[PDB]
Parts: C-alpha cells; sequence; structure tokens
C-alpha cells in the first residue's frame, strides 16, 4: 500500500526499490503572443527514477521534441513517464530490477501499472510523504545535462555522491531530502548555503560540494534555519 | 399460456415470478402459477419469512419442458424440479386449476416492462454462465459468487460472467497502453464483441442477467458485471450506433423497474456519473439520463 512515516526505514532495507518522480517531465514558459493571447513554449525535462539505498539516480531527459504535434500533453507526460520507466525496468537484468516502484504523486499509478501489466510481481506504490524530488532541477549539473540535450537520453548519477562510505543510507537520504526541500524553499539562499566557502569544491565526478563530517553539520543546521524559518513565515509558530 | 404448479407451500415464503412478488401464508392452500407468456425466459424467486437470508430462484423457459416445484424439508427450500410424464403434469394442472388453486401471470396488455428487461436474454446462454447441465432449469441465489471473484471459491457453485478487467493484459496492446486504457474500443469491438461474444445481442443478453441477478437476488458480483459491461461501452470512443441506441432503452427500463429504495446499494455512484457526464457517450444515452436525473437525482 501506500508508504508514510509509519513505514520509513523499508527504504533502506535490501528489496530493490526506485522513486519515480515525474514532476519535471513536461515543463513550460508560458508567454504572450503578438496577438495577446497566451501560449506555452515546451523546454527540455527529465524523469527522475531514484535507488533510495545506493543512491543510483537514472535520469532520463525529455527532449521537447517528444511534444512535437500531441495533445493533452500534461496527459501524455504521464504515459511516457511510465513507458519509460518499463523500457529501463526491461533494460535491467533479472536480479537489478526493482521489487517495488514508489510514484510520488498518484496520478501516476494507473500509467505505470498499465505500462508493467508485464512484471506483475513488482509492487507500484504511491506514498504519503511530500518528497522534493521537483527540486532536482536545482542541482546544477543535473540542469545543465537537461538544457544541453539536443536528443532523448539517459544519464546515470550517483546523487549520495561518496557519503555511503562514512554514513548510512538512512543517514544519507535524510541528508538529500534535507537539501532538496531547502532549494525548494528558498532556492538563492539555499545555493548560497551550499557554496559560500570558496575553499570547498565541488569534484568533477560529483554533484555536491566536499564537505568534511563536521561542515555537513553546520551545513545541514543552516538548511534546517531556513526550513524551520521559512514554515513560520508560511503559517505562524 | 403455461403453468408451474407447486407441490404445495409448507412454509411461509414471499414468491416472485419476474418483477411480480406475492405473500403465501405457511401451509396456506396454494399450487403455483398459471397464465405464464410463452416466449420469454421466466424467474420464480424465494424468500423465506423466518429467515429473509437469501434471495434464491430459478430461470426458467415452459417451451424446455414441464417444471413445478417441491419443497423439500432436508434441503429447506422450494426446489424446482422437471415432470417427465407428460399427462400425468397436464392432469395435476387441470386439476389444480379447476379447484382455482393458483395465481395468474398478472400481465397488463399494455406492459412491454418484461420483454424490455429480457429481450436478449436466452436459456441457453443462461445455462452456460449457471453450470448444472442435468437440469434444464438454473438456480442463483444472494451469495453465489463470480468467477472473478474466486480469483481475487467453490467452482460449481459460480456465476461464470465473462471476465472484464480494465487493467488486464486482454484490455490493453502492448504499444498502445495509453491508447487502450483510455479509450476501450479495441477491447470492446475486438476482443469482447468479435472475439468472445460474437455480437451485441449475446453481450447485451448478458448485461440484462447480470442486471436480473442483482435486483432479484441481490448478488453483488452480478451488480460488479452489469456496471462493467455498461462502462466498457460508455468507455469506447467508437461504439455501433445501433449499439448505443439499443444500450438507451436496456437502461432505461432496468432503471424504470429499480424499486426505488434499493438504488443506494444498486447503483455504482462513480460509475453513472462517470458513464452519463464524463465519458465517450456522456451525450449518447438521452432516455437514461432523463430517466437517472428525474428518479435519482442525489446519486449525481
Ligand atoms: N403485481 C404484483 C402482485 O402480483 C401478483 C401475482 C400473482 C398473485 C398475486 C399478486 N406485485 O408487483
Amino acid at each position: 500500500g501506500a508508504m508514510n512515516s509509519s513505514n520509513y526505514a523499508e527504504l533502506f532495507n535490501n528489496d530493490i526499490k526506485l522513486f519515480v518522480d515525474d514532476t519535471n517531465v513536461y515543463r513550460v514558459t508560458v508567454h504572450k503572443t503578438f496577438e495577446g493571447n497566451v501560449a506555452t513554449k515546451a523546454i527540455n525535462g527529465c524523469i527522475f527514477t531514484l535507488n533510495p539505498k545506493t543512491g543510483h539516480l537514472f535520469l532520463k531527459i525529455i527532449h521537447t521534441s517528444v511534444w512535437a504535434g500531441q495533445k493533452r500533453l500534461s496527459q501524455l507526460a504521464k504515459w511516457k513517464t511510465a513507458e519509460e520507466v518499463s523500457a529501463l525496468v526491461r533494460s535491467l537484468p533479472k536480479e537489478e530490477q526493482p521489487k517495488q516502484i514508489i510514484v510520488t504523486r498518484k496520478a501516476m499509478l494507473d500509467p505505470l501499472e498499465v505500462h508493467m501489466l508485464d512484471f506483475p510481481n513488482i509492487a507500484i506504490r504511491p506514498t504519503e510523504l511530500r518528497l522534493p524530488f521537483s527540486a532536482a532541477m536545482s542541482i546544477d549539473k543535473l540542469s545543465d545535462v537537461v538544457m544541453k540535450a539536443t536528443e532523448p537520453q539517459m544519464v546515470l548519477f550517483n546523487i549520495y555522491d561518496d557519503w555511503l562510505d562514512r554514513i548510512s543510507s538512512y543517514t544519507a537520504f535524510s541528508r538529500l531530502t534535507l537539501l532538496l526541500r531547502a532549494l525548494k524553499t528558498n532556492e538563492e539562499s539555499a545555493k548560497m548555503i551550499l557554496l559560500s566557502d570558496p575553499t570547498i569544491t565541488i569534484k568533477s565526478y560529483h554533484l555536491w560540494p566536499s564537505f568534511t563530517d563536521e561542515q555537513w553539520i553546520t551545513i545541514e543546521s543552516q538548511m534546517r534555519d531556513l526550513i524551520l524559518t521559512e514554515y513560520g513565515r508560511k503559517y505562524n509558530v | 399460456m403455461n403453468t408451474v404448479p407447486f407441490t404445495s407451500a409448507p412454509i411461509e415464503v414471499t414468491i416472485g415470478i419476474d418483477q411480480y412478488s406475492f405473500n403465501v401464508k405457511e401451509n396456506q392452500p396454494f399450487h403455483g402459477i398459471k397464465d405464464i407468456p410463452i416466449g420469454h425466459v421466466h424467474v420464480i424467486h424465494f424468500q423465506h419469512a423466518d429467515n429473509s437470508s437469501m434471495r434464491y430462484g430459478y430461470w426458467f423457459d415452459c417451451r424446455m419442458g414441464n417444471f413445478y416445484i417441491q419443497y423439500d424439508p432436508k434441503d429447506g427450500l422450494y426446489k424446482m424440479m422437471e415432470e417427465r410424464d407428460g399427462a400425468k403434469f397436464e392432469n395435476i394442472v387441470h386439476n389444480f386449476k379447476e379447484r382455482q388453486m393458483m395465481v395468474s401471470y398478472p400481465k397488463i396488455d399494455e406492459d412491454d416492462t418484461w420483454y424490455n428487461l429480457t429481450e436478449f436474454v436466452q436459456m441457453d446462454k443462461i445455462r452456460k454462465i449457471v453450470r448444472k447441465d442435468e437440469n434444464q432449469f438454473s438456480y442463483v441465489d444472494s451469495s453465489m459468487t463470480t468467477v472473478q471473484e474466486n480469483e481475487l471459491s467453490d467452482p460449481a457453485h459460480s456465476l461464470n460472467y465473462t471476465v472484464i478487467n480494465f487493467k488486464s493484459r486482454e484490455a490493453i496492446r502492448p504499444g498502445h497502453e495509453m491508447e487502450d486504457f483510455l479509450d476501450k474500443s479495441y477491447y470492446l469491438n475486438t476482443v469482447m464483441l468479435q472475439g468472445i461474444f460474437k455480437n451485441s445481442s449475446n453481450y447485451f443478453g448478458e448485461l440484462q442477467f447480470a442486471f436480473l441477478n442483482a435486483m432479484f437476488f441481490g448478488n453483488y458480483g452480478s451488480s460488479l458485471q452489469w456496471h462493467a459491461m455498461i462502462e466498457l461501452i460508455c468507455s469506447s470512443a467508437t461504439v455501433p450506433k445501433h449499439m448505443l441506441d439499443k444500450l438507451d432503452e436496456i437502461l432505461y427500463y432496468q432503471i424504470k423497474t429499480l424499486p426505488e429504495q434499493y438504488s443506494d446499494i444498486l447503483l455504482n455512484e462513480r460509475v453513472w456519473n462517470i458513464c452519463l457526464y464524463s465519458s465517450f457517450q456522456k451525450n449518447s444515452l438521452h432516455n437514461t439520463e432523463k430517466i437517472m436525473e428525474n428518479k435519482y437525482p442525489e446519486l449525481l
């Protein structure tokens, strides 16, 4: 069934699972036409498919050509996502195929279920968690490869860099979701926090800076700051 | 006009014969039902006064044999039987008619209700849904489950309706996932009509039989089947014009006949709102939409 706070450690057990987030698949800018009407212009997007235990990210880039001449694009986008996830599963060796796929939005349940009919033993699950994966396009290297794509493309990343050498996957996922929640709530400030110190760099083969254990504690504190200070400004506390 | 005699009525019971019902008291001198119209299937059904649990009954066609009812005190129910001795039967019936011990099928001459509810229903197809090949008539009751229900437990006592499942490989062509899920025409016209049912008459017959079992017996799996068969047509963009027109007439008479106070359990809000207001055929069921809006506006 649905995934929530009560069954959160299940993410880090040894059953292979993937999160699928479709938020950034169909992206547009809205603008005025010469006649003063409104139109949309699509820009490149991506499917965010993540193994939360290993950090492996399968970033399928969605090039704007896939929308040419199509109608009802927001609906098509969900089916295209499901097609691409199904294609990815079929491409993996049997022993790497997931046992469960968790979709971050419930509107992906039926499209994915239909595309995976051939895989009756893979569970398709929703979640009650409000995960911040939409903010993936605030990670500079991910945004860069999506916007530069001139054709459909899959790019593989480890979204945890080398963190699992030093911390568990529960802690790594917690750090990731904190970083992404901060980038989603106030991107400019979150990015200021992460790069303010010119002496801490991002390795060529990494996504995030090379913080020591102690610096991650400072960084993580600065991000909380931000999320709790917003909550109050948004509601009252 | 044919007759279904009763040996006796040892237990107090409400007896249905099609849309009509009457009460028989314990050991009242009741010996059956006469003047049953030839040319239609019929259902004779029972609800005991002591235990309203278990509505049960029999589908039959008087052209296929001479049938009677006899209470069984061991199994505790009124059983249909076939009498093979034609002269014994004619003689039994004539004596009961002479003593005026039989009630009369009270068909108003203007009234086409039963025809309209059973237009496509044939005994031979009933007997393939309800398997008991040694009898010419078919027993159904409130509790019998469907083949599809047993997949999600006694097979000999099941309703073998055609399984419809919108998220199934039968329903969804590889490479047409979005197309086939959002427009069910492939599944309706190729898989079901051409492949399984062969024609729309057999499709409508099963739809009508499912409705009647839902209504007369409270059979939940039959209600599920009726709604699935409606939804499959309404969710198809491409349906023959004659099928839509006939479906509207079929549903109109079903909604007209439904007891007002059973609508809450016999009608699925989601299916009907989708069919009448969101689906491809939202504008093709004028008679059904008009009666639904005037009789059951709450459901919508
Ligand atoms: N029309 C009726 C009652 O019809 C009958 C039939 C046979 C004997 C008595 C009454 N209820 O719907």
